[PDB]
């Protein structure tokens, strides 16, 4: 970066009188260049009040010939902000964590977690759940099983028609739902105030048999079995989680845990906070380590990147077994003498550990958080960070921000208790009111919030506490500044950030069926489905 | 024009203690950039006003860590952490927001050092002046702490009064003391018609009165 004297030269314009806001930078960046024993995140915050004091200079003198200069110079303060991210690395504490919540963990879920523990034994691994939530997935399937039937009995149009508008279905449905669930918070935050004593699962319990006749013994039976399997693999209880409680991400978890019953959104919320206070990698449940890297190097490549890939997990899991009943779609298609090359290649290893790699000891910026990429750009499904990181704090800065721009504009439009028509148009109208160039993709995908999960083509989560929220934290660091919205990052300035391919294997069978999401296709498929059942007088 | 006040405008401080002076203005000096536009000057006797502070809060190049300036809007504060013997002088705030640039009045900062008692010297008139006509007796009061002191001038045991004019000096920045020269001015025919001349001196550093005379 360069020093005073070069940028009094840089900066310097013919017939231009000193100015107070102009010294201020150059003693400020001179300050700067004597700060060889502070820390990374002190230097990152003087590079941060030298781009302020650049702006203020700029603002205040608007036709300046000096501001062509100062805006280069501002250039060159984000390229030091990478010069510290590349320089300085400190070791990443060796804690994997997980997330299962609302629900009981399931086998497939448990022999992917347990591929990362067998090739990391110098690695703790968490898995955290709730102890007071395991009846949300439960509530949730049987208020819109029943939600479901319920819009079917209220055509009063053919519903076999083969030429049915099965969106019409859809929006009913919305409805309906969005009524039931109504009735469940005013249920839950009357019960919590009444009665603080009551966790999230009792309310469910009571609300369940109450309104939907569920018997509390195997509810009870549920949970029981939820909590034993969770904590013979590693489970950590979020109800601990002390820093997480007591932080304004709390209240946006249980939004999501309690009145969305959005698992993937709550799960969005705590990975973060759980990587910030602890340090360590985050992974999704079915995500797989890194291959050997020499492994199938000697085989060469015949489709695309991705799918030689995902053949590679697909050809260890036929002829090693570590994970039963995992498909052999992709590979068993293929021809015989590199079919037969695969088996070949693995009848020479024995032991896991030369199949999987290893994270070993990893390093890191105290700047930053790394994430995973696939071929649609950045996804949390992975991601890398020091305890305390200053991205990792941005990053939870950016999800509270957002949720305080949602909810400033939701929780009036949903306190007049009207139906979900009207407290859409009233949401989306006050939304709208407050959208601007900088912000406007944000607040178009914002005004589907109350949609999420029940309704196809809906990116809400991924704008509110998914990906977009951490592009937004990395252009509020390269650009020394909190709250971004629309992004202007280009893919090279996010792919600084990257968690390297060789650590984590996303091409796996379950990651394929969890990124066939609500389409058209489906939304259809799954009217099918309802019709089906409906005219059996099933659910 | 902007008006800027200044408290205390006599400011005495223990080596070593910290020091706070005070600076308000008659309108806001917080810019919509988020700065406050004053600085604060040091003057020392006989030399031109030193830039202390400038933009409220921003230490000018090569100023001792000891000095820094805060508030926001009218009201700013100069701190000196800890005082030193060669910040004795008169500090001044000034508005940078607009033409014309206003000053406070100035803070005049002394250093509470150990009582000191004068040293007392007594020069007769010599021959070169009294060629001329008059005759000017002079008596030094050196190095002396209060400031306050009293001379009286006695010429053969009779008390003058109407022809002495006093001086003193500023405070000395390395010993933080005070000098003072009293003369006493009589036509030189009235000189030689006297012969003890007495300069009597009274500080609180003295147990008694302490004269200094000489006989013509």
């Amino acid at each position: 970066l360069v020093n005073r004297k070069q940028l009094e030269k840089m900066a310097n314009v013919r017939f231009r009188t000193q100015e107070d806001e102009y010294v201020a930078i150059l003693d400020a960046l001179e300050e700067y260049h004597n700060m060889s024993e502070n820390t990374v995140v002190e230097k990152y915050l003087k590079l941060k009040d030298i781009n302020s004091l650049t702006d203020i200079y700029i603002d205040t003198y608007k036709k300046s010939g000096r501001n062509k200069a100062l805006k280069k110079f501002k250039e060159y303060l984000v390229t030091e902000v990478l010069e510290l991210k590349n320089n300085n690395l400190t070791p990443v504490e060796k804690n994997l964590h997980f997330v299962w919540i609302g629900g009981q963990i399931n086998d497939t879920a448990i022999n992917y977690i347990n591929q990362w523990k067998d090739v990391n034994s110098d690695y703790n691994v968490n898995v955290f759940y709730d102890s007071n939530a395991f009846l949300i997935n439960t509530l949730k399937k049987t208020v819109v099983e029943s939600a479901i039937n319920d819009t079917l009995e209220s055509f009063r149009e053919n519903l076999n028609d083969p030429r049915f508008d099965y969106n019409k279905f859809f929006r009913k449905r919305m409805e309906i739902i969005y009524d039931k669930q109504k009735n469940f918070i005013n249920y839950y935050k009357a019960q919590r105030e009444e009665n603080p004593e009551l966790i999230i699962d009792d309310i469910v319990k009571t609300y369940l048999s109450n309104e939907y006749s569920k018997e509390i013994d195997e509810l009870n039976t549920y949970i029981e079995e939820s909590l034993n399997k969770i904590t013979q693999n590693s489970g950590n209880d979020v109800r601990n989680f002390e820093e997480f409680k007591n932080g304004e991400s709390f209240n946006l978890y249980e939004q999501e845990l309690v009145e969305r019953w959005n698992l993937a959104a709550a799960s969005d919320i705590l990975r973060i906070s759980a990587l910030k206070e602890i340090g360590g990698m985050y992974l999704d449940v079915d995500m797989l380590p890194g291959i050997q890297p020499d492994l199938f190097e000697s085989i060469e490549k015949p489709v695309t990147v991705d799918f030689w890939e995902m053949t590679k997990l697909e050809a260890i899991m036929k002829y090693k077994e570590y994970i039963p009943e995992y498909t052999s779609e992709h590979f068993d298609m293929l021809d015989e003498e590199v079919q037969s090359s695969f088996e070949s290649v693995l009848a020479s290893k024995s032991d896991k550990s030369e199949i999987f790699s290893s994270l070993g000891d990893m390093e890191a910026s105290p700047l930053e958080v790394k994430i995973a990429f696939n071929s649609k750009g950045i996804i949390n499904q992975g991601l890398i960070s020091v305890k305390d990181s200053y991205c990792s704090n941005l990053i939870v800065k950016q999800i509270e921000n957002r949720y305080k721009i949602l909810n400033n504009s939701l929780n009036p439009a949903i306190s007049e208790d009207n139906d979900f028509n009207t407290t859409t148009n009233t949401f989306i109208d006050s939304i709208m009111a407050e959208a601007n160039a900088d912000n406007g993709r944000f607040m178009m995908e914002l005004g589907k919030y109350l949609r999420v999960g029940f309704f196809p083509d809906v990116k809400t989560t991924i704008n509110l506490s998914g990906p977009e929220a951490y592009a937004a934290a990395y252009q509020d660091l390269l650009m020394f500044k909190e709250g971004s919205m629309n992004i202007h990052l280009i893919e090279a300035d996010l792919r600084n950030f990257e968690i390297s391919k060789t650590n984590i294997s996303q091409s796996t069978e379950q990651e394929m069926a969890s990124l066939w999401s609500f389409d058209d296709a489906r939304a259809k498929a799954q009217f099918e489905e309802y019709k089906r059942n409906y005219f059996e007088g099933s659910l | 024009d902007i008006v800027m006040t200044q408290s205390p405008l006599s400011l005495p401080v223990t080596p070593g203690e910290p020091a706070s002076i005070s600076c308000r203005s008659s309108q806001s000096l917080l810019h919509t950039n988020g700065n406050n536009y004053l600085v604060w000057y040091l003057q020392k006797p006989g030399q031109a006003p030193h830039l202390l502070i400038y933009l409220g809060s921003n230490r000018a190049s090569g100023v001792p860590g000891r000095f820094s300036g805060s508030g926001s809007g009218t009201d700013f504060t100069l701190k000196i952490s800890r005082v030193e013997v060669e910040d004795v002088g008169v500090y001044y705030c000034m508005q940078s927001l607009q033409t014309p640039p206003t000053f406070g009045q100035g803070t005049k900062l002394e250093i509470k050092r150990t009582v000191a008692a004068p040293s007392v010297f007594i020069f007769p008139p010599s021959d070169e002046q009294l060629k001329s006509g008059t005759a000017s007796v002079v008596c030094l009061l050196n190095n002396f702490y209060p400031r306050e002191a009293k001379v009286q001038w006695k010429v053969d045991n009779a008390l003058q009064s109407g022809n002495s004019q006093e001086s003193v000096t500023e405070q000395d920045s390395k010993d933080s003391t005070y000098s003072l020269s009293s003369t006493l001015t009589l036509s030189k025919a009235d000189y030689e018609k006297h012969k003890v001349y007495a300069c009597e001196v009274t500080h609180q550093g003295l147990s008694s009165p302490v004269t200094k005379s000489f006989n013509r």
